[PDB]
């Protein structure tokens, strides 16, 4: 047999992980946020 | 002592609630029930901050020395602050 | 500059009113400014990671002895100055070949004189427009554009 | 001018590039656009393509970045966003 | 609102679904940032992701698009960059 | 950039001659399609046809090959699949 | 999963089988590897050996076929490269 072996292979390549993420010139201290400690004030 | 004014603040006839914002929008202390006290501290920072920005744009050497705003309701005043302000509410009525 | 500055001494500084991390200096001899090349143009930005003051930002090399150079106002990185020749320079520091000039001034009677100062001017046209002057020290006012350096105008 | 970085999902050291470039693009250039362009082109040669910038004083944006690579951060008054998506 | 398209490499059908999209969204929300993200999530919806929308009033970007998914246009005095890539 | 063979059933000398002539397809061209044909014509001259080259960042694949003809590895985030059917 | 044949070397029938045959797989298999081997496996069996397979949402290509035997479509944005070699 001249086709003495044949050799499968499968192949994947590994997905992209992605995030939504807000921003905005205008506005409050927190500009954007992903879609009650409060130590904060303590040192002040 | 400033807790001390504060309650007698409180205790007139005109004034409906006092709330003490510190760290952009979270309070550490209140006179009003939990949903004014979060919304209200929120929308004061928002408002004080527009105030300071309009002053420095009319001139670009001066910032807010006082910020009063008035409703049929009532009444709100804010200072201007380093670090945090203070929010007072009174029925002007 | 280092090495410069071991024999110059500073006669002429300016800040960029753009690039105000940006610090310009200009050492010379005292004398023999008539005839050689005498200095350098050191600038140095007091901007992120300029660790390193002693390490210039860009050096101009100026081939006379030049005072008085100032930045255009709108303009990113474009200076004028005056060499002792009675010739101002403009530089296009764009070109990141900081040695490199321009538009070149004459050399006739249009302005001979050793000019004592270089100043911008807004145009009356387009604000990104400035025209340069320069004192001449014979009683001439001599304002010109960029490209005007050569042929002034007034 | 003063940089300040408000949100970033992004390595430190890719951070600070992000910034520097800003600085030199701001130096630079007066357009925002051309300002944009520095940036983004930068970071395809160092970082791989595809980047994408936004440069300016007043706009919201509602994107979607690839993990550590987004940094939203101010130069004075003149806001940047930067990151990877294709 | 009025609507004007500067340039656009883009169907005219999808063209219209930005105009229009982008309008309803400025019809029923007030911030910036709410804005973009209503016109980015009726696109993913009907022309699949990934897409990105910039809303605002001063601003210049360098961006890279996926060809025939481009439009850049006003509503008034506001601009709206709406690409995908990724 | 960096390169990271994942698999392969192939001489250590075919191996590095793969990454390096993917290498050199990856500085010479942007698109994968010509990445590719710069690596299978390569391949063709210097170890007899027939190699056949897929280049992307997304994708699966089944295919058939020779023994001791197959690699798969990256550059950077690019991967390259190269083998010898036919 | 609408299909767009940008290229062929195929007969009408062939053409429209493989459409059918990767429409069916995309509609069972979740995985391209998976996809690809079913669609492989497929032709082999009705088409004779050795057939090829190649699908994702991003690569090139350079590849040998034999005469009459070479696809290229999309199912969406999904391409798929079917091609006899060997």
């Amino acid at each position: 047999q001249c086709n003495e072996d044949n050799v499968e292979r499968d192949i994947q390549t590994e997905e992209i992980e992605t995030r939504e993420v807000w921003t905005q010139h205008p506005g409050e201290s927190t500009v954007v946020s992903g879609g009650t400690s409060d130590a904060v004030v303590m040192p002040k | 002592e400033v807790e001390e004014t504060l309650k007698r603040l409180q205790s007139q006839k005109g004034v409906q609630g006092i709330i003490v914002v510190n760290t952009e929008g979270i309070p550490i202390k209140s006179t009003m029930d939990n949903p004014t006290t979060t919304q209200y501290a929120s929308l004061m920072h928002s408002f004080i901050l527009k105030a300071r920005s309009t002053v420095r744009d009319i001139d670009p050497q001066n910032d807010l020395t006082f910020l009063r705003i008035r409703s049929k309701k009532n009444e709100i005043m804010v200072a201007p602050d380093k670090d945090y302000f203070l929010i007072v509410i009174q029925n002007p009525t | 500059p280092p090495a410069q500055a071991q024999g110059l001494h500073v006669t002429s500084i300016s800040w960029n009113s753009t690039g105000s991390v940006v610090a310009c200096a200009y050492g010379r001899l005292d004398h023999g400014d008539w005839s050689t090349l005498k200095s350098f143009v050191c600038a140095w930005n007091l901007d992120r990671r300029d660790l390193r003051p002693q390490q210039p930002s860009a050096v101009v090399e100026v081939p006379s002895a030049v005072l008085c150079l100032a930045f255009h106002p709108t303009q990113p990185s474009h200076v004028a100055g005056g060499l002792y020749s009675g010739e101002v320079l403009v530089w296009d520091l764009s070109r990141l070949e900081d040695p490199l000039l321009w538009r070149t001034g004459l050399t006739d009677d249009t302005h001979t004189d050793p000019v004592s100062q270089v100043v911008w001017l807004p145009e009356p046209g387009h604000s990104h427009r400035f025209q340069v002057l320069s004192v001449a020290t014979d009683g001439k006012v001599l304002l010109w554009q960029g490209i005007g350096v050569g042929q002034l105008q007034l | 001018r003063k940089a300040v970085i408000k949100n970033a999902d992004m390595s430190e050291e890719m951070q600070q590039d992000s910034v520097e470039c800003a600085t030199q693009a701001l130096e630079k250039y007066n357009i925002e656009k051309d300002i944009a362009a520095h940036i983004k082109k930068e970071f395809d040669k160092k970082y791989n393509p595809t980047w994408h910038c936004i440069v300016g004083r007043n706009f919201g944006s509602y994107v979607t970045h690839e993990t550590k690579h987004f940094i939203y951060f101010y130069l004075g008054q003149v806001a940047i966003l930067l990151f990877k998506s294709g």
